[PDB]
């Protein structure tokens, strides 16, 4: 007879969260929200008005 | 990259079957959803349909009763067949690839280059090319036209190139214009220097894809 | 199924005023709304999606507002290369449907054109027609008048026109004026003359040629 | 010699050793400067601009 | 919480959905009502969850004198507690959401399941990998019937009786 079957997402991504039950956990997609890097330069805003 | 091209007769006759067919580049199309869209003239777009290899297509409902959307992957491509054409569908084509979840839906990132089909009981008329040469009269001091005018020809695409591509500056190949005699004219023009209006030589390449010639001439003073 | 109202369908602006364009939906939708810029005869391309995600390498200028049934795309600084069709898209349900497009013109300084006349080809006279080409490069705005002069006599008609699109760099027009007709192989007269008239001209301009 | 108080903003008084570079940047910071909205960091406490 | 066994690459159109095996062909097809809703709720979330962070800015440090040791060190303290607050807060409201995010998406497969079982009440028969396997023909337009549920009992009931009876 003819099947019908129910399932979700997996792909090849890498990215691992951390919960509180378990951590570096394999997640389909996710944000990260911390900004970790910077170009090292004391640049100028809307102007060259930093002395 | 991901890159689609587009290929299509660009004539098709009012009661026939249109089959457009797109190539994918560097993709497993057998990974991917694949869409057409499609547009009349200037007209807007209009989403014609979905396809998949293990998957289950779906099309417009305007369209659904003569769309059948296929897929090679021994080719590497995808084709629409569309049954019982008519000349109101006469229009741009687009195909896209359908990327993967992201976190706001699907996208549609990748885009196709468009090939006009038009549908028309007429032939495959090739262009006349005639060189549009500068003014010897004028100042010939720094400002100086030249040209190309592929006068008739009459499924719409045509192509025009300049050095083969070299030329790339001041280059306005205008619309094409519809003649009363059911042909397109179609004037192509560069702005140069008058100065090297001897020392270098302006060559326009003319491709007409559906009639197959690929015209070029000389303009010269 | 959902149908598409994209207001305004023409626009005109300045460089660095703000845009705005709204597309309201037959039915609401939670902010899947995309928005895409055409170039003339070019692929179109994305610009925001989630009506509030700007696409990887889009410059910022670009902000998408809007859930439910109202949403608005809105330019916080019209730049040159901004001048294109603009369709908003919709994904919640198939059929997918499209506005009829906005096209966001540039309002620019009154620039004059550049006059250029080609006499027809002699191949193309063996032939038994003949066509004279008036050539007005780079001026704004499109609004301009080509006439014919053949022994200083105005023609009737016999004169097809073609105007290029705003070009993305300038934001300015071209216009070829295509004189078309053999007669006596234009043998009859042999004065020829194109009459210019645009708004960036004091005075009309006229230049003109003759037999060979 | 006097000084007139002619705007009042929202600068600082970083201690630092770096130069200056046209970048035209809306966050900076002591060290570097970046752009980003993610809703953290953590390169540095004292930061001026959208932050 | 009742998670499953399995995973499905080949489904690229959505979190959830259906892989549908008929005398029409197989394939997989994303079911867009259950992961459009997860996908409105895990926006929501996010926004919320950041939006309460967005509050004030404030030139952080402070100096004070060599008469003036106490306060500088209040100072110090007052800016690195407000530093350890925020931090454990961000800490535990991921940990704790990613969490609860895992549980709401199990929840929604749970959802899914149980309606298509509801629709399929003794027509078809569970697999228990997670499918069921129809005592009756179900072509296309029944499959998405089933899909976007509007499947019709009692037109396949009599066929399914016949065929689930013979069985035994």
């Amino acid at each position: 007879g003819d099947t019908l079957c129910i399932g979700y997402h997996a792909n090849n991504s890498t990215d691992t969260v951390d919960t509180l039950l378990e951590k570096n956990v394999t997640v389909t997609h996710s944000v990260n929200l911390l900004e970790d890097k910077h170009n090292g330069k004391l640049c100028s805003i809307n102007g060259k008005q930093p002395i | 990259q991901v890159q689609l091209q587009e290929s299509g007769p660009g004539l098709v006759k009012p009661s026939e079957t249109l089959s457009l067919t797109c190539s994918v580049s560097g993709a497993s199309i057998s990974s991917y959803y694949w869409i057409w869209i499609r547009q009349p003239a200037g007209k807007g777009l209009e989403w014609i349909g979905r396809f998949y290899t293990s998957g289950s297509p779906n099309y417009n409902p305007s369209l659904r009763s003569r769309v059948t959307m296929s897929v090679d992957t021994s080719k590497n491509q995808f084709s629409l067949k569309l049954t019982s054409v008519t000349a109101a569908d006469t229009a741009v084509y687009y195909c896209a690839r359908e990327e993967h979840i992201t976190f706001g839906g699907v996208i549609v990132r990748y885009w196709g280059q468009g090939t006009l089909v038009t549908v028309s009981s007429a032939s495959t008329k090739g262009p006349s090319v005639f060189p549009l040469a500068p003014s010897s009269k004028s100042t010939s001091g720094g400002t100086a036209a030249l040209g190309c005018l592929v006068k008739d020809y009459f499924p719409e695409p045509v192509t025009v190139s300049w050095n083969s591509g070299a030329l790339t500056s001041g280059v306005h190949t205008f619309p094409a214009v519809l003649q009363s005699s059911g042909l397109y004219s179609l004037s192509s023009v560069v702005t140069v220097p008058s100065s090297s209006l001897g020392t270098q030589t302006y060559i326009c390449n003319v491709n007409h894809k559906p009639s197959n010639t690929k015209v070029d001439k000389r303009v010269e003073p | 199924d959902i149908q598409m109202t994209q207001s305004p369908a023409t626009l005109s602006a300045s460089v660095g005023d703000r845009v705005s364009i709204t597309c309201r939906a037959s039915q609401s939708i939670s902010s899947w709304l995309a928005w895409y810029q055409q170039k003339p005869g070019k692929a179109p391309k994305l610009l925001i999606y989630k009506a509030s995600s700007l696409e990887s390498g889009v410059p910022s200028r670009f902000s998408g507002s809007g859930s439910g049934s109202e949403f608005t795309l809105t330019i916080s600084s019209l730049q040159p290369d901004d001048f294109a069709i603009y369709y908003c898209q919709q994904y919640n349900s198939y059929p997918w449907t499209f506005g009829q497009g906005t096209k966001v013109e540039i309002k620019r300084t009154v620039a004059a054109p550049s006059v250029f006349i080609f006499p027809p080809s002699d191949e193309q006279l063996k032939s038994g027609t003949a066509s004279v080409v008036c050539l007005l490069n780079n001026f704004y705005p499109r609004e301009a008048k080509v006439q014919w002069k053949v022994d200083n006599a105005l023609q009737s008609g016999n004169s097809q026109e073609s105007v290029t699109e705003q070009d993305s760099k300038d934001s300015t027009y071209s216009l070829s004026s295509t004189l078309t007709l053999s007669k006596a192989d234009y043998e009859k007269h042999k004065v020829y003359a194109c009459e210019v008239t645009h708004q960036g001209l004091s005075s009309p301009v006229t230049k003109s040629f003759n037999r060979g | 010699y006097a000084f007139e108080i002619v705007s009042v903003g929202n600068g600082k008084l970083f201690r630092s050793e770096l130069s200056i570079e046209s970048c035209n940047t809306t966050c900076q910071t002591p060290k570097g400067a970046i752009n980003t909205s993610l809703p953290f960091q953590n390169i540095h406490p004292i930061t001026i601009g959208k932050c | 919480a009742g998670f499953i066994e399995g995973g499905w690459t080949g489904m690229v159109d959505g979190w959830y959905g259906y892989h549908h095996q008929n005398e029409q062909g197989s394939g997989y097809a994303a079911d867009l009502k259950s992961t459009q809703n997860a996908i409105d709720g895990i926006t929501n979330k996010v926004n919320s969850v950041i939006e309460k962070m967005n509050t004030q800015f404030t030139a952080v440090g402070k100096e004070f004198n060599h008469l003036e040791k106490r306060i500088e060190n209040l100072n110090k303290k007052v800016d690195d507690g407000f530093l350890d607050i925020w931090t454990y807060n961000a800490e535990l409201l991921v940990l704790l959401e990613n969490e609860r995010t895992l549980d709401y998406h199990d929840s929604n497969v749970k959802n899914l399941y149980e309606k298509v079982r509801s629709q399929l009440k003794n027509n078809a028969k569970e697999i228990g990998n997670g499918c069921f396997e129809f005592y009756h023909k179900c072509d296309n337009t029944c499959m998405e019937s089933v899909k976007n549920g509007t499947y019709d009992y009692p037109k396949y009931s009599e066929e399914a009786k016949l065929n689930r009876e013979e069985i035994d």
